[PDB]
């Protein structure tokens, strides 16, 4: 509905990876996640949603303005971006002149400007941490700030690029939380092209893409049940899952389905006690 | 002169950094016994011979600037700005050619460098002074010979990577 | 001690002619009550001064004794005197160290190094009449400038991974020195244009677009309207 | 092999500002040792791992490294061969490259302490193809890899000075599940067939539990905790109040417990829980 594509394709394969025949259409509001190998495009894709990276061929339309050249920064304005590293990306000479970068530059504004900055930094809860420069902290904080800035501009789609690729467990688990707080609050759809097990638990659709080419798209839960062949997929497996196959290492032969937490603890209790 | 570009925009910013960077920290004593901090001018002269060229100036001289305050004699940064800024300049405008073969770089980096040598002696021998422009000389020499010597040093591997 | 801080990068501009745009006597009177009134209002604690006029003692010691010895008249090889023009020149000049060393280390403490791009893209405003663009030297300022800290760290981290792999940095002699900088010299380069990369398609894709233009995010007049009035009173006398 | 006693350091010296990023650190790591310092950024972690390599002198204790002795009277000078004794793989390695290629890349290391070029270029191919994989990438330019090919190429850098004790800064940071995965069992593979001292600075809880032999907590400058991950898991809730905690499988080893059977030992990995899961199995 929001973001159709098509077809798509890249022609860097005779840098970004490759795409041909790419096919799929993002609804509203949905927990999209992206994940591959290191062979498929997925950053090449994410760099083609935003507007970055000219496409030889294919095409993109974000509904419901269309790509590219002429309304790409029209695109661009309902689409929210958070890239890897937050060393970089940060731009601004300290917190606050980060978030009210994004807001800056579309010829408003000054006065309304002010409030709005420490409105989102108080939705992101690091309203204390305005004063201080980027050199000083921290990882999943200037990430976090990062996205401040991109919510100040409250578009109604937002792109995730494995922001969660370079952090600590603390600053993901954190970042992932006030990802779902935001979602809660602003209801907006997120595409995330990451590798983190816990984020495509946490989407509501995955598409998997392999050579270029997507190979697959389904439900979290049912892509979990791929099981041993999740790493080679580039996503780490469940610990229902590592213990499952564990299991089957031993004889012991675990439901195929997968399973949460609580209902492999179930499973496990309703076997033997 | 300016445009400015898209990408050089941000590479200048962020050579600039370097440079400024790289000042501050890095610390070349010589034998006996002042030291090197203007191995940032490798940064410079590097930023100008590399793509570079002209634009290159703003490498050379907003990064003296800064270095200028933050080291720090601010004082002096409008001296530095000027001095570095035409540097980069002299090296960027005098270097094509085609940036072909080592002498290619050391006709130009010699020009470029005496304004460093000439500039901070005027420099010193204005609110001083006769022996202030000898000890600028002397110092900046050294100090020239280190820049221009690493700078031939990587100049070369960097050429043939380069982003444009 | 804080205050515009927009007019001490004027004060930085201007005092570099102030300072030798006064002989005697007089001016440097008028000078030294303005200047040492300026330390007495902003606190000190001559600590940071005297270690400031520290490192560069040798280079006093050098010039006020280079200015006597060749002028009394110590040429072809005579001394007495005649030379205490030479001396009273050589007292100049150790002042003159005294304060430019002195209101350096003052200037440096005085500002955070933060606000000073803001104040240069102020101070650049009427440039902007002069066709030179204003915005992208602000821009292209603040975000060195702020990731000059950033880059110190890489800079650091490199040269410990370099050095736990062999390389000895530091050590003498200068050809042998500056051939062990490649090792530093070369990741930075590339390091930094991967960090310009990114940053542009960051740029690019964020709120900011391609704008170049345009948004931005009683104690002033006085110190500088007395600045004025100290250096139209320097401007009188003046031997010249 | 090594052996911190009474060890402490502060930025910077006596003078101020003063910061003890260390204090009282005393520890001992066995040969064919496997060290896994866990804790928050700046809690000294990083101070304990440059304070191997003589990247930091103590301002007091010993530190026993086999044949070295490092003391806060060492000079520098001294110190020189410690650091082909001890490699260091600080985060994101890939920064350290320079090279034209990977094979004089790799080699530039031993180059500085010995050595014979052709002997240090054929033990850079060596290096290449014992390092994850990389088979005849020597003429290729280390730039033109990928990002954890490029992280091989420094990695295989570090192990051409032939060290003994070998130092990891989150080596899998940024990497791919399938990257960790076979950077972490590369380790575990020269730390089983070739030496090896294996020290790993990480967050990675579930590295550290079935890869670590031993684990040293770190708070602020001093190691309060240290032992086996069987005695430093075994309390759960001060990993907690932390901000660390136990690994998955001993989480739902609780989760299992308050339901609940019992088991001869917390289990730490996926394997142990499925060991006691198994022979209980065998019994019901």
């Amino acid at each position: 509905t929001e973001n159709i594509i098509s077809v798509d394709h890249l022609t860097y394969q005779y840098q970004a990876p490759a795409l041909t025949d790419v096919s799929f259409t993002v609804h509203a509001g949905e927990w999209l996640a992206i994940v591959g190998h290191n062979g498929s495009g997925k950053s090449t894709l994410a760099k083609s949603l935003d507007g970055l990276l000219p496409f030889t061929q294919g095409s993109v339309t974000v509904g419901g303005i269309t790509l590219t050249p002429e309304t790409v920064w029209q695109v661009r304005e309902q689409i929210g971006m958070i890239f890897q590293n937050p060393d970089n990306q940060f731009v601004g000479a300290t917190v606050e002149d980060d978030v009210a970068f994004g807001l800056e530059n579309r010829q408003i504004s000054r006065d309304e400007m002010v409030p709005r900055v420490q409105a989102a930094l108080a939705q992101v809860g690091m309203t204390s941490f305005a004063q201080r420069e980027p050199s000083s902290l921290s990882g999943g904080q200037k990430q976090r700030v990062a996205l401040a800035g991109i919510v100040a501009i409250a578009p109604k789609i937002l792109i995730l690029d494995e922001a969660t690729s370079m952090l600590d467990p603390q600053g993901r688990i954190e970042m992932l939380a006030i990802v779902r707080q935001l979602r809660q609050q602003q209801n907006l759809t997120v595409i995330s092209i990451t590798h983190d097990i816990d984020e495509a638990a946490s989407a509501d659709r995955v598409l998997v893409i392999d050579d270029g080419r997507l190979v697959d798209e389904a439900v979290p839960s049912q892509i979990f049940e791929r099981g041993t062949q999740l790493v080679e997929m580039g996503l780490d497996l469940p610990f229902t899952e590592k213990l499952k196959a564990a299991l089957r290492q031993r004889g012991i032969t675990p439901p195929t389905t997968y399973q949460t937490a609580a209902e492999m603890e179930e499973w496990l209790w309703q076997s033997l006690s | 002169m300016t445009k400015g570009s898209l990408k050089e925009n941000t590479i200048a910013a962020v050579l600039i950094a370097m440079t400024v960077a790289l000042s501050i920290l890095v610390v070349i004593p010589i034998p006996a016994t002042k030291g090197i901090v203007t191995l940032c001018e490798v940064g410079i002269y590097t930023s100008a011979i590399l793509y570079g060229r002209r634009m290159g100036l703003l490498v050379g001289g907003a990064s003296g600037f800064l270095i200028d305050i933050l080291t720090g004699y601010p004082v002096w940064c409008l001296f530095s700005l000027v001095i570095h800024g035409t540097q980069g300049l002299v090296v960027g405008w005098l270097l094509p050619r085609h940036h072909k073969g080592i002498r290619s770089m050391l006709l130009p980096l010699l020009v470029g460098s005496l304004v460093m040598v000439i500039g901070y002696c005027l420099a010193t021998t204005l609110l001083f002074g006769w022996p202030a422009g000898l000890a600028s000389i002397f110092g900046n020499v050294v100090q020239v010979g280190f820049g221009a010597g690493v700078t031939l040093s990587i100049v070369g591997p960097l050429t043939r990577l380069k982003p444009d | 001690h804080r205050l515009d801080p927009r007019a001490k990068l004027m004060l930085s501009f201007c005092y570099i002619i102030v300072v030798f745009l006064a002989n005697n006597i007089w001016s440097y009177a008028i000078l030294i009550a303005f200047t040492v009134g300026a330390i007495l209002s902003s606190k000190i604690s001559l600590g940071f001064f005297l270690k400031g006029i520290r490192p560069l003692l040798w280079l006093i010691v050098f010039t006020v004794v280079l200015q006597l010895l060749f002028s009394p008249a110590g040429g072809h090889t005579y001394f007495h005197w005649a030379t205490q023009d030479g001396l009273i020149n050589a007292g100049y000049i150790f002042v003159r160290f005294l304060l430019i060393i002195m209101m350096s280390t003052l200037l440096t403490l005085s500002t955070q190094p933060l606000d000073i791009a803001t104040g240069l893209a102020s101070l650049m405003k009427p440039l902007r009449w002069v066709k030179v663009p204003v915005d992208t030297l602000a821009m292209m300022l603040s975000i060195a400038l702020r990731f000059v800290p950033t880059l110190m760290d890489e800079a650091t981290k490199i040269m410990n991974a370099q050095r736990a792999r062999g390389v000895d940095f530091g050590e003498g002699g200068l050809f042998k020195q500056a051939k062990s900088l490649i090792p530093l010299m070369v990741p930075l380069f590339m390091s930094a244009f991967n960090r310009a990369e990114d940053l542009s398609t960051a740029m690019e894709a964020r709120g900011y677009q391609d704008s170049e233009h345009r948004s931005q995010y009683r104690r002033d007049t006085v110190t500088w309207l007395l600045f004025l009035l100290g250096f139209v009173a320097i401007l009188i006398f003046r031997h010249w | 092999a090594i052996a911190f006693e009474h060890v402490t350091y502060t930025y910077q010296a006596g003078t101020p500002m003063a910061h003890t990023a260390l204090t009282d650190v005393s520890l001992t790591v066995p040969d064919r040792g496997y060290l896994a310092i866990i804790g928050h950024t700046g809690s000294g972690k990083s101070t304990l791992i440059q304070q191997l390599n003589a990247l930091l002198k103590p301002t007091s204790g010993t530190i026993k490294i086999d044949e070295f002795t490092i003391t806060p009277e060492t000079t520098n000078a001294a110190l020189k061969p410690l650091r082909q004794h001890v490699g260091m793989v600080f985060q994101f390695p890939e920064n350290q490259l320079f090279e034209e290629t990977v094979r004089q890349d790799i080699a530039f290391g031993p180059k500085n302490f010995g050595m014979a070029d052709a002997d240090a270029l054929a033990l850079a191919d060596e290096m290449l193809t014992t390092v994850g994989l990389d088979q005849s990438y020597a003429e290729r330019s280390p730039f033109e890899l990928s990002g954890g090919q490029m992280r091989r190429v420094a990695i295989a850098g570090v192990l051409a000075m032939q060290p003994k004790v070998l130092v990891l800064d989150e080596p899998t940071a940024g990497l791919d599940p399938q990257g960790r995965q076979e950077m972490m069992r590369l380790f575990a593979r020269l730390h089983q067939e070739q030496g090896l001292t294996i020290v790993l600075v990480t967050h990675q809880m579930e590295d550290v539990a079935q890869y670590a032999e031993q684990v040293a907590v770190m708070h602020e400058g001093r190691l309060m905790k240290f032992g086996t991950p069987a005695d430093v898991f075994s309390n759960r809730e001060w990993l907690q109040d932390h901000q660390l905690d136990v690994p998955q499988a001993a989480q739902f080893a609780r989760r299992l417990r308050d339901r609940g059977l019992t088991f001869p030992k917390q289990p730490l990995t996926a394997d142990q829980l499925a060991d006691y899961l198994a022979q209980q199995w065998a019994q019901r």
